[PDB]
Protein backbone atom coordinates (compact mmCIF):
# COMPACT_ATOMS: atom_id res chain seq x y z
CA UNK A 1 0.00 0.00 0.00
CA UNK A 2 1.93 3.32 -0.72
CA UNK A 3 2.75 5.78 1.01
CA UNK A 4 0.96 9.14 0.49
CA UNK A 5 3.88 10.85 2.40
CA UNK A 6 6.00 11.26 5.40
CA UNK A 7 4.71 11.56 8.53
CA UNK A 8 4.78 15.62 10.01
CA UNK A 9 2.49 16.50 12.96
CA UNK A 10 2.78 20.75 13.11
CA UNK A 11 3.15 21.72 16.90
CA UNK A 12 0.17 24.35 16.65
CA UNK A 13 -0.26 26.32 19.51
CA UNK A 14 -2.34 29.80 20.19
CA UNK A 15 0.79 31.44 20.93
CA UNK A 16 4.04 30.27 19.03
CA UNK A 17 4.86 31.06 15.78
CA UNK A 18 7.85 29.91 14.07
CA UNK A 19 9.73 31.93 11.71
CA UNK A 20 12.61 31.01 9.59
CA UNK A 21 16.09 32.49 10.16
CA UNK A 22 17.59 31.09 6.48
CA UNK A 23 16.78 30.80 3.12
CA UNK A 24 17.58 28.04 0.20
CA UNK A 25 17.70 29.20 -3.16
CA UNK A 26 16.63 26.18 -4.91
CA UNK A 27 16.26 26.01 -8.56
CA UNK A 28 13.70 23.74 -10.04
CA UNK A 29 12.84 21.95 -13.46
CA UNK A 30 9.29 22.55 -14.97
CA UNK A 31 9.31 20.42 -18.64
CA UNK A 32 6.23 21.65 -20.96
CA UNK A 33 5.70 20.41 -24.73
CA UNK A 34 5.18 23.27 -27.13
CA UNK A 35 4.81 21.90 -30.63
CA UNK A 36 4.64 18.16 -31.79
CA UNK A 37 5.86 16.68 -34.93
CA UNK A 38 4.34 18.36 -38.04
CA UNK A 39 3.00 15.52 -40.62
CA UNK A 40 1.50 15.76 -43.41
CA UNK A 41 -0.03 12.48 -45.27
CA UNK A 42 -0.83 12.18 -48.76
CA UNK A 43 -4.18 10.84 -48.70
CA UNK A 44 -4.09 9.52 -52.46
CA UNK A 45 -0.72 7.69 -52.41
CA UNK A 46 -1.66 6.77 -48.85
CA UNK A 47 -4.90 5.14 -49.81
CA UNK A 48 -4.00 3.99 -53.45
CA UNK A 49 -0.48 4.40 -53.96
CA UNK A 50 0.59 3.68 -57.38
CA UNK B 1 -9.15 25.03 -57.81
CA UNK B 2 -8.10 23.53 -54.69
CA UNK B 3 -9.80 26.33 -52.53
CA UNK B 4 -12.50 26.62 -54.53
CA UNK B 5 -12.69 30.24 -54.88
CA UNK B 6 -11.63 32.70 -57.77
CA UNK B 7 -9.49 34.96 -55.24
CA UNK B 8 -6.74 33.27 -53.39
CA UNK B 9 -5.34 34.97 -50.39
CA UNK B 10 -2.17 35.45 -49.16
CA UNK B 11 -0.43 32.72 -47.97
CA UNK B 12 1.03 28.83 -48.67
CA UNK B 13 -1.40 26.40 -49.71
CA UNK B 14 -0.74 22.50 -50.19
CA UNK B 15 -2.58 22.12 -53.63
CA UNK B 16 -1.13 18.71 -54.66
CA UNK B 17 1.63 15.94 -54.76
CA UNK B 18 4.16 15.66 -57.35
CA UNK B 19 4.84 12.20 -58.52
CA UNK B 20 6.88 11.17 -61.83
CA UNK B 21 4.90 8.89 -64.17
CA UNK B 22 6.36 5.82 -65.76
CA UNK B 23 7.95 6.04 -68.73
CA UNK B 24 7.65 2.80 -70.33
CA UNK B 25 5.91 -1.15 -69.19
CA UNK B 26 8.79 -4.13 -68.80
CA UNK B 27 7.21 -7.51 -67.85
CA UNK B 28 9.65 -10.14 -66.59
CA UNK B 29 8.29 -13.71 -66.89
CA UNK B 30 10.42 -16.85 -66.58
CA UNK B 31 12.37 -17.98 -69.77
CA UNK B 32 11.27 -21.03 -69.95
CA UNK B 33 8.61 -22.47 -72.38
CA UNK B 34 7.08 -25.41 -72.49
CA UNK B 35 3.27 -26.31 -73.96
CA UNK B 36 0.93 -26.73 -70.82
CA UNK B 37 -0.63 -30.45 -70.92
CA UNK B 38 -3.81 -29.31 -70.67
CA UNK B 39 -4.99 -31.84 -73.45
CA UNK B 40 -4.50 -34.81 -71.43
CA UNK B 41 -6.65 -33.43 -68.55
CA UNK B 42 -9.36 -31.71 -70.92
CA UNK B 43 -9.65 -34.02 -73.76
CA UNK B 44 -9.43 -38.04 -71.91
CA UNK B 45 -11.58 -40.39 -73.25
CA UNK B 46 -11.78 -41.63 -69.13
CA UNK B 47 -12.44 -39.89 -66.23
CA UNK B 48 -12.56 -41.29 -62.56
CA UNK B 49 -15.37 -41.05 -60.00
C1 LIG C 1 8.68 24.15 18.52
O1 LIG C 1 8.29 23.52 19.74
C2 LIG C 1 7.51 22.32 19.56
C3 LIG C 1 7.13 21.84 20.94
O2 LIG C 1 7.31 22.86 21.91
C4 LIG C 1 8.31 21.29 18.75
O3 LIG C 1 7.43 20.21 18.44
C5 LIG C 1 7.99 18.93 18.79
O4 LIG C 1 9.02 18.50 17.87
C6 LIG C 1 9.60 17.23 18.20
C7 LIG C 1 10.71 16.99 17.20
O5 LIG C 1 10.22 16.40 16.01
C8 LIG C 1 8.52 16.15 18.16
O6 LIG C 1 9.09 14.90 18.54
C9 LIG C 1 7.39 16.52 19.11
O7 LIG C 1 6.33 15.57 19.00
C10 LIG C 1 6.85 17.91 18.78
N1 LIG C 1 5.80 18.29 19.71
C11 LIG C 1 4.56 18.60 19.33
C12 LIG C 1 3.61 18.98 20.42
O8 LIG C 1 4.22 18.59 18.15
C13 LIG C 1 8.82 21.90 17.45
O9 LIG C 1 9.69 20.99 16.79
C14 LIG C 1 9.57 23.21 17.72
N2 LIG C 1 9.99 23.81 16.47
C15 LIG C 1 11.27 23.98 16.14
C16 LIG C 1 11.53 24.62 14.81
O10 LIG C 1 12.19 23.64 16.88
C1 LIG D 1 22.41 29.77 6.28
O1 LIG D 1 22.69 28.58 5.52
C2 LIG D 1 23.91 28.61 4.77
C3 LIG D 1 23.96 27.31 3.99
O2 LIG D 1 22.71 27.01 3.40
C4 LIG D 1 25.09 28.80 5.72
O3 LIG D 1 26.29 28.91 4.96
C5 LIG D 1 27.28 27.97 5.43
O4 LIG D 1 28.12 28.53 6.47
C6 LIG D 1 29.12 27.62 6.97
C7 LIG D 1 29.85 28.34 8.08
O5 LIG D 1 29.32 29.64 8.29
C8 LIG D 1 30.04 27.19 5.83
O6 LIG D 1 30.98 26.24 6.31
C9 LIG D 1 29.22 26.58 4.69
O7 LIG D 1 30.07 26.26 3.59
C10 LIG D 1 28.14 27.56 4.24
N1 LIG D 1 27.33 26.97 3.18
C11 LIG D 1 27.12 27.57 2.01
C12 LIG D 1 26.26 26.83 1.04
O8 LIG D 1 27.60 28.67 1.74
C13 LIG D 1 24.88 30.08 6.52
O9 LIG D 1 25.94 30.25 7.46
C14 LIG D 1 23.55 30.03 7.27
N2 LIG D 1 23.33 31.26 8.00
C15 LIG D 1 22.78 31.30 9.22
C16 LIG D 1 22.62 32.66 9.83
O10 LIG D 1 22.42 30.28 9.80
C1 LIG E 1 -8.89 -34.98 -78.52
O1 LIG E 1 -9.19 -36.41 -78.52
C2 LIG E 1 -9.69 -36.92 -79.77
C3 LIG E 1 -9.99 -38.38 -79.55
O2 LIG E 1 -10.18 -38.67 -78.18
C4 LIG E 1 -8.66 -36.68 -80.87
O3 LIG E 1 -9.18 -37.13 -82.12
C5 LIG E 1 -8.33 -35.19 -80.96
O4 LIG E 1 -7.31 -34.97 -81.93
C6 LIG E 1 -7.84 -34.68 -79.60
N1 LIG E 1 -7.56 -33.25 -79.67
C7 LIG E 1 -6.51 -32.69 -79.06
C8 LIG E 1 -6.37 -31.21 -79.23
O5 LIG E 1 -5.71 -33.34 -78.40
Amino acid sequence: TMSLGAENSVAYSNNSIAIPTNFTISVTTEILPVSMTKTSVDCTMYICGD
Amino acid sequence: CTLKSFTVEKGIYQTSNFRVQPTESIVRFPNITNLCPFDEVFNATRFAS
